[PDB]
């Protein structure tokens, strides 16, 4: 099916109507999304099939047709944009300055934007349009708001 | 069965809506890929 670079919606027809379970990025012939969106299952694109290639539940990431291609990183200082693709709504760029997730294994960028759970997998971009990670795995803080990690994979 | 549908190009947009704050939080990541607040 379609292998043009860009952002895509991940849909399912098992529930009522067509429901958006998440979002992904197609780059260099490889489709990149979050593991919790597809659970590693195969994807359809037109009449074509996208089979899983690499995945990891702890990183909450999965790639299709080939290895993880996204290697850009947040520089730690600059503002970024979330290219939010919410269910049933148009793709929209939202500019924000990331916070920080302080872990025992290092610090990770974090974006404090609130969107429906079906927006998981929407890419976070740098000022050059490069994908520095995906939105959709994070935490719920005191005020019920959501803070997602800037989740990036490794390019071998 | 799941399927994909194109939603747009991946580009930075000048004059986009600026929102969101920058919190610094102590977090932990379990074997299941779930984040939690360290308190
Ligand atoms: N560890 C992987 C994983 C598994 C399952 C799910 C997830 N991800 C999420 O739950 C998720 C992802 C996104 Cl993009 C946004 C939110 N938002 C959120 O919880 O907002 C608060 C809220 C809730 C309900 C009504 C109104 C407000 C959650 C990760």
């Amino acid at each position: 099916g379609e292998t043009t670079d860009g952002v895509y919606r991940v849909m399912t027809r098992r529930l009522l109507g067509s429901t958006q379970v998440g979002v992904g990025v197609m780059q260099e012939g490889v489709f990149h999304t979050m593991w919790h969106v597809t659970k590693g299952a195969a994807l359809r694109s037109g009449e074509g099939r996208l089979d899983p290639y690499w995945g990891d539940v702890k990183q909450d990431l999965v790639s299709y047709c080939g290895p993880w291609k996204l290697d850009a990183a947040w520089d730690g200082l600059s503002e970024v944009q979330l290219l939010a693709v919410p269910p049933g709504e148009r793709a929209k760029n939202i500019q924000t300055l990331p916070g920080i997730f302080k872990t025992k294994d290092g610090d990770i960028g974090a974006v404090a934007l609130d969107y429906p759970a079906g927006t998981s997998g929407s890419p976070i971009l740098d000022k050059c349009g490069r994908v520095i990670g995906l939105y959709g795995n994070g935490v719920v803080i005191k005020n019920g708001s959501y803070v997602s990690a800037i989740t990036q994979g490794k390019r071998e | 069965d799941m399927y994909i549908e194109r939603a747009g190009d991946i580009t930075w947009e000048k004059d986009a809506e600026v929102t969101g704050n920058s919190p610094r939080l102590d977090v932990a990541l379990d074997e299941s890929g779930d984040f939690s607040l360290v308190e």
